[PDB]
């Protein structure tokens, strides 16, 4: 367990750039006499926050197409790479979308096209 | 059932903090469908009128508009005798401006808008268009006695 | 006063209809315009009955449909009608525009041009007429005096492209001559006046006149079209440059232009050699100024295109062996610094195409690699298993793996077809020098490793062979 | 063959999809009406069985063949088109747009040929659900209204044949005066 696992990062595009980049830096310094939380946090340079929940309790981080949170079992995970929108979404929803509108064109498991609320270029890998 | 989730929120809403001039609920009649009432607008002929819309949310919702016809009938230049609205948002781009960023309420807002800066370039009833574009006082006197007929109680 | 024009054109034709139409004279303006604040089908049904009332053999007829279609054209954008009305009478106009001579046909045009110089033409669905009057100067073989009808057409078009296009209608203006019966020179004109253009628009109303210019080219003017779109793309990339010294609507932009260009050479196999012929730069040894960031994007695009995709790639290696004998040349010679300004070197642009690439560009990065493939694997080392057959195949091969060091940075995508490819280049040969392609592959993994345990597999089923591979190979 | 290769071992093939289409392009430009066929099957099977991407790539490369085209390719390339459309029309509804881009290069195409060029087009336009994109609907109006605008009889039956076409299609109240008014516009241009 102490060994590394597996990992990788949801969120914003111009947010986890650094976060990846930090972590292929300072992976080298994984040791498995520490904890899981006593290695992540000096190989990320951060902290973590515990539990937000009292100050943005209904800040509106849902869908932002259905406005929901927990959709069958789905949590808002694919956001925008913008400063003013930063609006999260959900993968099915921003699917259906995304699938209709005239200017969305699919790569291979990529679909590219306009983010919902500030109409600025975002891409949804399924 | 991302219908449900929008429905859900917008009804809470719209029961709550709905725009000024603009009320809807779950319609007693048609508990599927919803009643909308838009109050006359003050410095348009519209004035101490409140019209009777019909809301039905198509199963697609919110990557479709709201359905919104007046039952409550309008003399308007972009609504015609039917009550049928001329308006970008209640069409499907790349003609229509419909998104799911937007909803219920903000589309009424705009509809709000439409009977205090009717659209020329646009018109439904031509006859009423070309009435509203040369002939203010005629148009805003059949708009206010229209108001008065159907609108009052 | 409608009803009784209905009943004259039931029976019969130039008896009552005619002698109806000597009677008022004033004002069908009026009669229009309640017929489209009533019903617009009872204007179609007085449309009918009023042109065939009014024949072309008679010529005080003429007169009333010149009349009724200066009133018809002005109504149609200015008058705010119902489409359905509005596209029956354009069909209508359209298609008793045929029986006419030349001269008010040729009235009628210049009326167009005075309009849609000035005159804000508040639709301008009045200019799918436009077409129809010019087909019928084309065949009316009854001559003029000013020639033909055609050069009165030949005229009339140079006077329009010559003069002022509005901003909001040199699309409509182009997706309209993409019917008329050009020549050579009549489509350079349209495009010439198209491509003015570009500058003073929003860059978002670039894409759709771009495409309807090309489906337009495939008449004459390819060549143009392209160096054009070439041209105008080259200069922004160097605006930004200098500005640096709107990146996500420019990239936006460029690659949708290049999905444009890229449809149309798979309709045109033509398109492409005109485009490769135009910017080879080894045309005798020398190196082309038409060579850019988007000039190169574009190409990279082509490869996809199974009959391009050698001939471009060659283009490239060939271009940039080019580049390294160049810049080598200068650097050994103050002589040449002193004269020469500093170009940028293909080398370098190809790497501000990779920082470019992050977006939207999944159609050029797939060009990228196979690229760079062939740089390593044309000019891996081989004499020891100099300058001259080092320097621009080290500085190529080097070039190589910048390259895909770069693009497994960003095109997360391309992994496991990068490794996988450096591993299939690995294992077996084992006779060939593979020395760049494992400090590659040192480069490659070191930066993220995190990022192979995406793709362990291809790695895993590597080791496999290593039995097999001489020491020096394994250990390192 | 290629019906059982296809149909159970899908899910190896599903990976190398991009290679049999680089192959189906070569199996329609040569002749001999066996292998052509064979070429039909490839597209075929390649939008049934594969994903939306591939599915995508199909149209694209049908598109190319009417257009681009010589008689066989064309002919081959719009059986197929009504195929695919009948098979599943609401994959190849989101890939209606190259199909309209299509009537840019109608100055190939052979009368016959265009009868089912503009039947695929309305075929796909007149599901009721994608009144929504009657976007393809005015733009087939566009053209149609051009071509009966000629006094070129060789584009004048093109409009006719389209627009008859659609008015079939449509055909299973304003629909009525849509028809009605088209055939009465087809009859004036043909006086
Ligand atoms: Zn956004
Ligand atoms: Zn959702």
């Amino acid at each position: 367990p102490t060994m590394l696992p597996e990992c990788f990062f949801l969120g914003a595009d111009h947010v986890v750039k650094p976060l990846g980049i930090k972590l292929s830096r300072n992976i080298h310094l994984w040791d498995p006499e520490n904890s899981v939380l006593q290695n992540l946090k000096d190989v990320l340079e951060i902290d973590f926050p515990a539990r937000a929940i009292l100050e943005k309790s209904d800040f509106t981080m849902d869908c932002g197409i259905c406005y929901a949170y927990q959709l069958d079992g789905t949590i808002p995970d694919q956001v925008c790479d913008n400063s003013q929108c930063g609006q999260p979404f959900h993968q099915i929803c921003l699917y259906e979308w995304l699938r209709g509108l005239l200017t969305s064109r699919q790569s291979f498991n990529i679909i590219f096209g306009e983010c919902p609320y500030c109409s600025k270029p975002i891409t949804l890998k399924m | 059932m991302q219908r449900a989730s929008r429905l859900k929120r917008e009804l809470h809403m719209l029961a709550t903090e709905p725009p000024p001039g603009i009320t809807c609920w779950q319609d007693k009649d048609q508990m599927d469908d919803l009643r909308a009432q838009i109050l006359g607008g003050a410095n348009t002929p519209y004035e101490k009128g409140v019209f009777k819309l019909e809301v039905i949310i198509p199963e697609r919702y919110p990557f479709e508009p709201p359905q919104i016809r007046f039952l409550t009938p309008i003399y308007h230049p972009n609504i015609d005798s039917a009550g049928r609205i001329c308006l970008d948002v209640l069409k499907l781009p790349p003609k229509g401006a419909w998104r799911p960023s937007l909803n219920i309420a903000t589309v009424l807002t705009s509809i709000q808008l439409l009977m205090s800066e009717p659209n020329p370039d646009d018109p439904l009833m031509a006859d009423i268009s070309s009435e509203f574009k040369y002939n203010k006082p005629a148009f805003l006197k059949n708009a206010r006695q229209w108001t008065e007929k159907h609108a009052r109680q | 006063m409608d009803q009784k024009i209905l009943s004259l054109a039931a029976e019969k034709t130039a008896d009552k209809l005619q002698e109806f139409l000597q009677t008022l004279r004033e004002g069908d303006l009026t009669n229009l315009l309640q017929n489209q604040a009533v019903k617009g089908k009872v204007a179609g049904a007085l449309l009918r009955a009023i042109f065939k009332g009014s024949p072309c053999s008679e010529e005080a007829g003429t007169l009333r449909r010149r009349k009724i279609y200066t009133c018809c054209i002005q109504l149609v954008e200015s008058g705010d009608l119902q489409k359905e009305i509005v596209s029956e009478i354009i069909g209508l106009l359209m298609l008793e525009a045929h029986h006419f001579p030349g001269p008010l046909l040729v009235e009628l045009a210049n009326e167009f041009i005075s309009a849609v110089r000035e005159g804000s033409l508040v639709n301008g669905k009045s200019l799918e007429l436009l077409p129809i009057i010019l087909t019928a100067l084309a065949t009316k073989k009854e001559n003029l005096a000013y020639l033909s009808g055609e050069e009165c057409k030949k005229q009339l078009i140079n006077t329009l492209c010559s003069g002022r296009w509005d901003q909001q209608y040199v699309i409509q203006l182009t997706s309209m001559f993409k019917d008329v019966p050009l020549t050579a020179e009549e489509v350079e004109f349209v495009v010439e006046k198209a491509l003015s253009m570009f500058s003073k628009m929003n860059l978002q109303e670039i894409p759709p006149l771009v495409y309807q210019l090309l489906v337009l080219s495939s008449k004459g003017s390819r060549k143009s079209v392209l160096e054009g779109i070439i041209a105008f793309f080259s200069a922004l990339d160097k605006q930004h440059n200098e500005e640096q010294s709107p990146s996500g609507e420019l990239r936006h932009v460029e690659g949708t232009i290049i999905l444009h260009i890229v449809f149309a050479i798979k309709l045109d196999y033509e398109l492409g050699r005109e485009l490769v012929k135009h910017l080879k730069v080894g045309q005798q040894g020398d190196s082309n100024n038409n060579l850019s960031p988007f000039s190169i994007a574009l190409l990279l695009s082509v490869t996809r295109i199974q009959r391009f995709q050698d001939q471009v790639l060659d283009l490239l290696k060939t271009s940039v062996v080019k580049s390294f004998k160049d810049l080598q040349l200068l650097q050994g010679s103050k002589f040449l610094q002193n004269l020469v300004p500093h170009r940028s070197y293909v080398s370098t642009m190809i790497l501000e195409v990779v920082k470019n690439s992050v977006h939207s560009w999944d159609h050029v990065t797939q060009g990228l690699v196979e690229l760079g493939f062939i740089l390593m694997d044309s000019y891996g080392p081989k004499k020891v298993l100099p300058s001259l057959s080092r320097m621009p195949n080290q500085h190529a091969c080097k070039l190589g793996a910048n390259i895909l060091l770069e693009t497994f940075k960003i095109h997360e995508m391309i992994r496991q077809e990068i490794l996988e490819q450096v591993l299939n280049r690995v294992v077996t040969r084992a006779s060939s020098p593979i020395s760049h392609f494992l400090d590659l592959l040192s480069n490659i993994v070191m930066y993220a490793p995190l990022v192979l345990q995406s793709c362990s597999s291809k790695v895993t089923e590597a080791f496999d062979y290593l039995s097999f591979l001489p020491l020096q190979t394994v250990q390192r | 063959l290629l019906q059982s290769t296809f149909s159970v071992h899908y899910l190896v093939l599903k990976d190398m999809c991009s290679s049999i289409l680089s192959l189906a392009q070569s199996l329609l430009h040569s002749l001999d009406q066996s292998i052509i066929s064979f070429g039909s099957l490839l597209y075929k099977y390649a939008f049934k069985f594969f994903d939306t991407y591939c599915q995508q790539e199909v149209v694209g490369a049908l598109v190319t063949h009417i257009c681009s085209g010589n008689e066989a390719e064309v002919d081959t390339a719009l059986d197929v088109l009504l195929e695919l459309v009948v098979l599943n029309p609401s994959a190849m509804m989101m890939n209606a747009v190259f199909v309209k881009g299509i009537l840019d290069y109608l100055d190939n195409i052979s009368p016959q040929q265009i009868r089912k060029l503009f039947y695929v087009l309305s075929t796909l336009a007149f599901s009721k659900q994608n009144e929504a994109s009657s976007h393809i609907q005015d733009d087939m109006h566009l053209v149609i209204r051009k071509q009966l605008s000629s006094t070129v009889f060789k584009y004048k039956l093109i409009g006719i044949i389209g627009a008859v076409t659609m008015a079939g299609i449509m055909a299973a109240d304003e629909q009525c005066t849509q028809v009605t008014s088209l055939l009465q516009l087809v009859h004036s241009c043909s006086e």
